[PDB]
């Protein structure tokens, strides 16, 4: 069974930087590819950016291409999302995702990390 | 970019009842439109690809249809387990964007 | 960690920085190209040309066909199982694209439900509708000549002239066809086939194949460019002369911390004679490690390299050595041609080869002049701000560095030859002189 | 006498077996080529086009007949019987020009019934016609560009004014023109040859060699294995500058089958030695004659799945070094590094397959357990021996049985040095080894002195 | 001074001397060129073609001013001068470009007043006339096929057949056009390209342009396939889509005191096997200078060599002693294929390895031998006035040298390999070698 | 005058195999084909094969594919036949030929080997 | 693949007389024939080739005509020396063949 | 300013060899192509033939390719023309002239030299 | 190979006046032909090159024209220093060629 596992809820003071990690089981880790999504308390989605861990590259919204940085560590098969000066409308919920393999839909998610900026 | 419109955002329904949810588009995007589930413990599952392809495990009571910018999805006979919230998803230009939601009630 | 300033005395000038572009993540799409065209309106006087072309046909059309069915034999249901015995002989690619095969199989049932609708289409560009959730779109490679030129002409001349001039456009065709679907296609199995040797078949027109799918971005021509949109064959119909194509579509992704740094290269002056260096002219760097990259599989723009694949290639320790700071491990070469750059320009400050180029102030009216024991002469506007190097005037900046660039020398490396024969005598001389040193060392092995 | 058993565990996998076949045995036709169309029917306002074509094309034919003169006028019969030939006259000259010149001598006697009909040749409106002087002798007469003239430009001559006809035949004349040049010019420096290919002389038809195959009666079964090795030639005999056509010779040959030999090749796969990546230089094809090893040039030749075809041998020698590692002496075999993330990790023969697992996910399907490889060990092989099925990523593969020791996991061998194969590293090596050897000598001489 | 009685014994016959020319000094002319064609005759059924031809075109068409904006911003009159500071990074091919550009901008402002009658047009080859002293030219893409298919057939085919027809050849056309004008052209500013390549524009029918401007040399040709006719783009025009282009047309010069020799190679007999000698087969000799030459770059005829830029290469001292002389210095590589000469006529004198070929005379009906201590034979009518080899009879002249030629040996160089991988192999090989002997060298130091 | 030799007759007992040598005067060896052919009893002609000794190719009839092996002995200038597995229907006569340049037809021929099995 | 058939395998001629042997074939040959004679003795000659040529030495007795199909030899006059057998050959394609023979006599 | 300075006047006798020599100054020497002229009695002028330093090309007119030899010194920045075998009818003025880079006309001229043949 | 002919060698001419110097060729030349003044003392300067262009530091005094084969210059109200000798030359092909000379007088 392939799942993905996400680390735990967030509090971050307001002007600081917060890492969030997302971990891989159940298959081959650098043959697909990694997307993160941001829900926020309107109920609205939105995309972040993807990150290919074979030849690793990055893609980025215009809207966070400041505000996000993504890493990969293929030794412990583990995905990170690297937050930037944090305002009080950051709070929200974070998804990691697994992409397919030749259109662009993601077929498994993780459970989600939740972030308050206070 | 391309900007998803779910006019509906809350339905009622009755057990055993068919229920029919509409998606619209700004552009044409070439069929390329999927659909999500989210429950209300915050899981999120695929339910259909490319406008009529249904993944693995889902029961064959979802379909899907609709072209150029207008797309459908439709549930027959609703069980218990179907209450829920509904996401239609474009996979034409970067960036990807979502739909509003729909939430369905008995 | 390049060191700059001694790099430039040798004769290398840095140049312009770039970014690193990989493809990835592709969207597919099927098509069906036909490759025999409708005659039906000009039926009377065909003559006998038809069934000598479907024969000619037949032929190049069966090994195309005998080479699929054996990946369609030996694949099924299990995710995507394959039997290794049967198969005896494979590489990874091949494999790879067995499985992407199998994939895009499960289309083509669908697609072939409308045989009798594809034998009837008598247009260039037709579009077939089953149901509005699928549609498919038909290419017909001779239509529109016989459409336009043959059928409005049938009633004043002769037709026998009609029937030769089918002929002859039909041999054409043939014989556009012959170089890309001929005998050189020996593994069909593969996914690494361009779209414009697969558009032969349609005559060279992938413009057209391209916009009618709908396809459109702002990174259409670089992918086009360098040789990223892709096809594979899946179905061929023998009975009917028809063949089922997919067709992928990737994005571009950039790579991180990684860079690709050019240099130009100036001929400078030692001894009595002039000399160029001999080192690689791009260079790249990733994460904290230089190396080599072969540019001559990718594209070059003015910001960007694109490549469909990583070139990165190893480097010897003594250039790595000459790169960082060591000018005495770096070759250069005579030059005996009356053709050489002899100046260049960077971030506004000249440099130049002033002993063999004639190098004045216009400001001061005075020539400048180099000495024996220099290489090269550095030139901004501390000095004097405008120069001419003939029938161009130019003027300059400040140059960010030593004050004492002028004044200071450095060590130059050995001579070495480059053609191709020359490399061959330089190896004989060699082992020559080693095996008469061993031969004497014999001597002092035996006292 | 390969070994192949020490070399899988080098990186190279032996793959298909192939055949080698070369031509001979030509038979012989020969066919005339027009080179200006016939205007009769739309004559009344051609202009003044013709005579500048003309003109232009003159000077173009000109010195291929001044070239083919100087084989013409010292070649005769000496009856003191074969081919006689004046050596003074000629100078310098090469093999292949002297055969050639005999070859043009005997086409000379077929040349000469064929100029009997000048004046039928210059009457034909059509693009292809067969000419008939009696029932044992015909010729068959192509013309360039009279097609589009009777087909498009005569049934439009009267919807439109014909001073837009003559612009539409001046450009269609120049653009015939600009591709001509490319094979007929000064390129062309020895037309007294027997090695340009038919595609290339096809361009005075407008690149259409199909038809003048397809009419001229050949049919066989290797006929697209001889059109794409380059093997069917053409050479030009004769000249008309007075009513502009050339006589051409066509060739067609046989394959036959080289006899104790045949072509071996190999499949690199990367491999681990300490820390990092590896890939053996071995060249991919080896020729086997008669017990004899060697290189061999496959650029030149057509590769199919049983056989290589090509229309002349190609053999390379091979150094003594390379020869001793291929016949099993591992430590003799160069390896270069690995940079790059796309090189092949895995490969199958005969239903076993070779893996570097420490590279590459590695396990089991049967029982679900992973595949190891140690610090010691360069590459794995895997049969059902262990277990059936593999999985590779997202592929299930069902293996067979190897055939050799059944120790093949257990045993080691020795590897060779490392190399640098870059262009500019070349004369870096050779600057280095010598700096090495003059300091060297600069020793010895003092060790000389004492 | 090569010594060629010496170079015959290796197997180097000596062939035909020729002579060195380039060129200079060209003359000027100036063109338009439209590519867009003009439908105003057939505006019945277009449809939206032209809409989406012109926004793909714009799109093209905008990098290339956008890159010849750069250099129009910095170049003023004052000589003229350039600021360096604004430009940054340059060759001097490129500044030498630019200077070109600001000279030919001064017609352009004459040639640009008349746009209304460029875009009013409807022939493929039009001449403008303003005034008795400046006339222009004007080449339109596609105007002929409208002219003379679409036009007279409009009333007898239904309307959307002419219009899928025309979007086909509009496609066709871009098509034909994306490989020189797309983004591989990064520096357009140089003045390097061939009329060849810029002849795609109008189809690829450069010879039209050629006639019609008049030019008429006695070397055309010679010029034309030497690539020396050259073509610069001064102007683009994006709301009416034109481009104007200069044509630079230049002599041959022969230079002095120089020619080119070629040697003819021939296999030889050593101790039981065939040889060849690994020596260049085209030498130049300037003054009293020998050197190497690519070949590959220059155009080839009976009598003389035709370069656009000079291509001299320097040469080792040991080949240059092999060259005159000292043929113990000289490489040679064994023979294993069947395929090879074994002999060459040079002057009316024959030169032949007996061992692997037929001699025999045939005045005496009796054959003629080479010994075990014999590389060649030398053949001439004071022996045989007559000899045969295979199905050819040949008559000899008269040998102008020593009447010793047959009784005289020489010595043999060292034995080569010329393939890449065996070039790594023995690279390896005496490396090891070399660090064996210094290490023995350290053990006896320590003694 | 170009002339071609050929060897005696011979008796051979079924099942064994014999060997048949041709050999040429008068021109160059390796300058062209050699071809044989089978004349039997009622005097109708067959072709065998032909071997090009300058390259070293060899071309066979697919009735004789299994039966005759071609070779040459290019030292002393003689080509050699071997039939294998012979029975009472391969009594015949052999004719060794020499081949045109360009057409396939055959301007000098052997005198002729008689073979019988009994 | 191709077969030869002569359709007369005797024929009776006096001295100076003319005589005609024909030549058949079940496809086209693109006049790839050849014509052989044999003596009684066993020794074979080379006559005609490529249907209208001399053979070096031949007398000119003998002609050579025919196209298509269908081929023919005709001797004129014909001395003692006549007396032999008498083959046609095609050259078209492999493998190569053989007609069956016709004999004179007196 | 660009200017070229020739020299001066001499006498020969018949069947003897001159040198003329042509000095310039203010520009770069081998930037630019040379050119001889001659006007004879009457006040025709002829074209002698050119020289290129950069590349040390040479070209003639017909008329005198074997009575002149054209030399350039780049050392001293010179040009030398040198005459052959002199009759009575080579007595006439002789002009060194510079052109222009694209299109065939002259725009500097020397001053001239006479030559008188006795 | 090109022939340059000025029929009129001698003009007379008062201070003010306008002037005017044919030139003819007997081929095309296409526009490629240039003006040159030769003074007394043996000076010569360049005037007009590309039959229309003024060279660098000439007064706008002169004035050239013309097409095909003929060409003229143009000199209006001319002044003392203006006697001297004039001569047209053609660049369209090797060798290059001048005219004959025509000389002005007061
Ligand atoms: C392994 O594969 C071979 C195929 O060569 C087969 O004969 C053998 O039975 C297989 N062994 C097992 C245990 O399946
Ligand atoms: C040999 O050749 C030379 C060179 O042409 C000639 O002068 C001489 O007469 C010839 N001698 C004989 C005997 O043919």
């Amino acid at each position: 069974e392939v799942q993905l596992q996400q680390s735990g809820p967030e509090l971050v003071k307001p002007g600081a930087s917060v890492k969030i990690s997302c971990k891989a089981s159940g298959y081959s880790f650098t043959g697909y590819t990694m997307n993160w999504v941001k829900q926020s308390h309107g109920k609205n989605l939105e995309w972040i950016g993807l990150i290919n861990p074979f030849i690793g590259g990055t893609r980025y919204n215009q809207k966070f291409k400041g505000k996000a940085t993504l890493t990969v560590d293929k030794s412990s098969r583990t995905a990170y999302m690297e937050l930037l000066s944090l305002t009080s409308e950051d709070s929200a919920v974070y998804y990691c995702a697994r992409e397919a393999d030749y259109d662009w839909y993601f077929d498994v998610w993780g459970a989600g990390t939740t972030v308050t900026v206070s | 970019d391309i900007q998803m419109t779910q006019t509906t955002s809350s339905l009622s329904a009755s057990l055993g009842d068919r229920v029919t949810i509409s998606c619209r588009a700004s552009q044409d995007i070439s069929n390329y439109l999927h659909w999500y589930q989210q429950k209300p413990d915050g899981t999120v599952n695929l339910l259909i690809f490319y406008t009529s392809r249904l993944h693995s495990g889902v029961p064959s009571r979802f379909s899907g249809s609709g072209s150029g910018t207008d797309y459908s999805l439709t549930i027959s006979n609703l069980e218990q387990e179907d209450i829920a919230t509904y996401f239609c998803q474009q996979g034409n230009t970067l960036p990807r964007t979502f739909g509003g939601g729909t939430k369905l009630e008995i | 960690i390049l060191h700059y300033e001694k790099l430039s005395k040798i004769g290398l000038v840095k140049g312009v920085t770039r970014k690193y572009k990989i493809k990835s993540n592709p969207l597919t799409k099927d098509i069906v190209i036909k490759m025999i065209p409708n005659v039906s309106n000009m039926s009377q006087c065909t003559g006998s040309v038809m069934e000598n072309y479907k024969t000619r046909l037949n032929g190049i059309l069966t090994p195309i066909k005998g080479a699929l069915e054996i990946y369609k034999n030996n694949t099924h249901d299990c995710g995507v199982c394959m039997a290794g015995v049967a198969i005896g002989i494979a590489t990874a690619a091949q494999i790879t694209a067995g499985v992407a095969l199998y994939e895009a199989m499960k289309n083509a049932d669908n697609i072939n439900k409308l045989k009798s609708s594809i034998e009837s289409t008598n247009e260039a560009v037709v579009k077939l509708q089953e149901t509005a959730e699928k549609t498919v779109y038909v290419f017909t490679a001779l239509q529109d000549y016989i459409n336009t030129n043959l059928v409005p002409t049938i009633d004043k001349i002769p037709c026998k002239q009609t029937e030769l001039s089918l002929d002859l456009a039909l041999s054409k065709y043939l014989s556009d066809l012959l170089f890309v679907f001929g005998p050189n296609l020996q593994d069909p199995v593969s996914n690494s086939m361009t779209i414009q040797a697969i558009s032969q078949a349609f005559g060279g027109n992938y413009e057209t194949l391209l916009r009618t799918l709908g396809y459109a971005t702002e990174d259409f021509d670089d992918l086009l460019e360098s040789d990223s949109i892709t096809g594979q064959i899946i179905y061929v119909d023998l009975s009917s002369y028809y063949i089922i194509v997919r067709v992928y579509f990737p994005i571009l992704t950039e790579i991180q911390q990684a860079y690709i740094q050019e240099l130009l290269p100036v001929s400078f002056n030692n001894d009595n004679s002039e000399w160029i260096s001999i080192v690689p002219n791009f260079i790249l760097v990733r994460n904290t490690l230089i190396s080599n990259i072969e540019i001559g599989f990718c594209l070059i723009t003015k910001r960007s390299v694109i490549c469909n694949q990583d070139y990165a290639t190893p480097m010897t320790n003594n250039m790595r050595e000459c790169l960082t700071g060591s000018t005495e491990k770096c070759p250069r070469e005579l030059v005996v041609s009356s053709h050489v750059p002899r100046f260049a320009l960077s971030n506004g400050v000249l440099f130049a080869n002033c002993i063999s180029v004639t190098c004045q102030c216009q400001t001061t009216g005075r020539a400048i002049s180099q000495s024996g024991e220099q290489t090269l002469l550095m030139i901004d506007n501390t000095t004097c701000p405008t120069a001419v190097l003939g029938n161009v005037i130019i003027s300059l900046g400040k140059y960010l560095g030593s004050v004492n660039y002028n004044s200071e020398g450095i060590a130059i490396g050995p001579p070495v030859f480059t053609d191709k024969v020359d490399i061959s005598s330089q190896i004989s001389s060699m082992n020559q002189s080693l095996q008469q040193s061993k031969d004497y060392i014999k001597e002092a092995q035996r006292l």
